[PDB]
């Protein structure tokens, strides 16, 4: 298990150890912000677990401190059983059907407590968005009514701000029941993926190439990715590819420019290649000092960045006759000739 | 970067223009001009069916009409034709035209699946 | 453009709210009824004065969603009203399934619930499974081919909904909400883990371009459409990136068609041999038209077009290519960023066919 | 397409070179070579600073530090310096050319907030 910011509420934490055999109270020792507790173990020496309170209103429990300390896992584990374990660690709850004049009146409602007050931030037409805040527990829930749908997302961790915010509006709005939902969300679709999965996906598929990638490249693709594995369902596909393209324009150019082939603006590719008939060669002149492999993997990286990048990059005069992917699986097969042609023009 | 696949097709289809490969013929439209008109009265007036499967890929965008007034081209009359509404004959003749010219689709932006697919 | 494909509409109400949007666009009502067989559904033909007569099949899917298809009549254009009529029936956020979890529940408060909801004529329950750890039953409907599946997991209290929110989705959440007091489930649409990003529906995303547009909506030609509106799917979903110059290709590469077409509509074709370098100069640092093409058109129409020109060549200079010192090529790693040239990029295309 | 702000003929960094505008400098290198081997020795050997903002906008890659070795620029050897380790006196120096020089900045691809969260 893991005990670091945990989601402890702010107070009833001096009462929460009195069950066990409650003896000794008492904040962290010297600049620690937080809670130390010593008391007697059973039959046994003093034990001691130190909690500290972090920036934010999250919690962390350190038994490992020595002198009888892992008796400070009992406390520990009662720490991770006081709250509820299938709540989320931070949470977003967006509701239907609010105006503004419906929710100023929950924030100003809860903003005459103890030490809770709340703060207004960016005031746009698309969407407005406040920020409660508290001066005694150290939280911050952010609320936002979307002007056009009327919609209220909250978001943050289940602290105070949050708590009393959601309960204010419980009350003054006849929502009570909004306390039993833990979860609601779309079936069977998949989030938008974390960058490491992305990117340890994109080891995989680099092969021998992952430790050569340029950082802008990997930035890309790793952009890219986060959105290609979440299987969007899209009217148009065309800006997946964009991350393969660019990066095959930047390894290509590099490679070129290191093999004795500086790639200008003014010039272009073109200068090294000819085209009898559907594929981009090296032209003798620069292939005569090259190994096979260097040609086949150079002449077919141009030839599919130009055959591609030709009306992906680009749209006619027409505008409804330019080049469009309307299918993921089309975009997909781009993607993965893509992903061979950048790691072979790192590896070969 | 094109090809003219039919002249006079129906009364009003005067002419069929498929792109032989990932360039979009619609960008060289006073070329097609000039050979419609020399395969065709000088200043025709009618419909122009467009295919740009080797440009476009099998895409719902596929077929496109453009009117044609006075032997030129109107490029703000497209108008995205759906398969299902293209003769069929119009289809088979394009169909046969890839057949009997792999390089079209050598030169194109399919798949070797999309190569298969619209073939099947 | 729109997916008129499966969707969840209240199959009760198709009659109905088909009739009252004749009875409001105060067009004819020529025919209703089942379509002829083979296909379990419903037909609509109707007219306006002076124009084609309209039909529109409403197919019924063993889902318990609903199919429409409007390019079927002898007027598809007028058939699409009653078709985009029903569309709009649907909250666009709400799922097409929903996976909802409640807490603090046990059998003897849900088993109450469940048989009174299949107190109806067309709705029935089953007990799909009794594992004594999470008791599972199903909810089906013989009117509406539709049915949910009942998970509550008992040493948790937890009870889990899934299934299209179509008809039992609806009698229990409401019964459930009724019995318990929970008078807020009908209004909550979202509650997951926060760092979680999902791509935006389309038609959410299509509504905020509309929004985006205004006037300059009507207009959109359908790929630049296409384009935006995905790309918005994925801007509005907020997600955590490296980068997000992906996140600003549509916009520049739908400013290269809407500028092309202008340019031609204007005695300016744009074609490949010539480029945007026979139209333009460049005197320090904004892009300008040549004199034989500003002294035809009047300053707003220069000033648009030179304005889009310059704004599309200075960020696809780098945004669209890579130096050969790779690393120095051009990134934007803020999505704050990303939203400013976005929203400027939208403005120009606002005014590209508006102006 | 760049501007040299600094010179060291005798220090770590021999040079630091400025973009001017939304170009990148670094497409332009044949060019900054002779301008140095002008300002310092014929063949000189040391570091290049580059500061990209006006092509890069203000980016974790907008400083980039690349080897000189007799006079030619070595393109393979560049590495993305962070704002927190370039010294603080390059810094301002840079600063105060771009408030010296306005059209820099109007030719950039700087946005309104950007140009203002730089000029603090």
């Amino acid at each position: 298990r893991s005990y670091k910011n945990l989601n402890l509420v702010r107070a009833n934490i001096e009462t929460e150890s009195r069950q066990f055999i409650e003896q000794s109270i008492g904040p962290m020792p010297g600049s620690r912000a937080g809670l130390r507790v010593v008391f007697t173990r059973p039959g046994v020496n003093l034990a001691t677990v130190d909690i500290f309170y972090n920036g934010d209103g999250s919690t962390t429990i350190q038994y490992l401190t020595g002198a009888n300390r892992s008796l400070g896992q009992e406390l520990a584990d009662h720490l991770f059983e006081t709250i509820n374990p299938a709540e989320f660690e931070q949470v977003n709850m967006v509701l239907q059907g609010f105006v503004e004049t419906s929710v100023l009146p929950v924030l100003e409602l809860s903003a005459d407590e103890s030490h809770i007050e709340f703060r207004e931030h960016s005031r746009n037409a698309h969407t407005v968005v406040w920020k409660i805040i508290s001066t005694s527990y150290q939280d911050e829930l952010t609320v936002s009514l979307h002007i056009t749908t009327g919609k209220l997302q909250i978001q943050g961790r289940p602290l105070s701000c949050y708590r009393v915010f959601t309960f204010n509006l419980a009350a003054l709005l006849d929502l009570q029941g909004l306390e039993k939902v833990l979860i609601r969300q779309e079936d069977g679709k998949a989030n938008i993926v974390q960058q490491e999965v992305a990117r340890t996906y994109l080891q995989t598929v680099m092969a021998d190439a992952y430790p050569h990638l340029h950082v802008t490249a990997e930035k890309l693709l790793v952009s890219g990715l986060c959105v290609k594995l979440a299987a969007p369902d899209l009217p148009d596909y065309c800006m997946l590819l964009y991350p393969e393209l660019r990066t095959i324009e930047g390894v290509l150019k590099s490679k070129m420019s290191g093999l004795g082939m500086p790639v200008q603006q003014p010039a272009g590719f073109g200068t090294y290649f000819d085209k009898p008939a559907a594929h981009y060669i090296l032209k003798p002149q620069f292939a005569a000092t090259l190994r096979p492999e260097q040609i086949n993997i150079i002449s077919t990286a141009y030839t599919f960045f130009n055959v591609e990048r030709h009306s992906l990059f680009h749209m006619e005069t027409v505008v409804d006759a330019s080049r469009m992917i309307s299918d993921m699986a089309r975009l997909m097969g781009k993607a993965t000739r893509a992903w061979g042609i950048i790691k072979d023009l790192y590896i070969v | 970067m094109f090809e003219i696949t039919g002249i006079n097709v129906s009364g009003a289809l005067k002419a069929v223009v498929m792109a032989t490969g990932f360039e979009n013929p619609l960008s060289s439209v006073n070329e097609i001009e000039t050979k419609l008109s020399a395969l065709l009265g000088s200043e025709t007036t009618g419909e122009i069916l467009f295919d740009l499967l080797c440009a476009n890929g099998p895409e719902w965008n596929r077929f496109v009409t453009l009117e044609m007034k006075y032997g030129r081209i109107m490029l703000d009359t497209a108008k995205i034709i759906d398969e299902q509404d293209v003769p069929t004959h119009i289809l088979s003749k394009l169909t046969f035209t890839l057949r009997n010219h792999p390089e079209y689709l050598e030169a194109s932006v399919l798949s070797p699946d999309d190569v298969r697919q619209v073939l099947s």
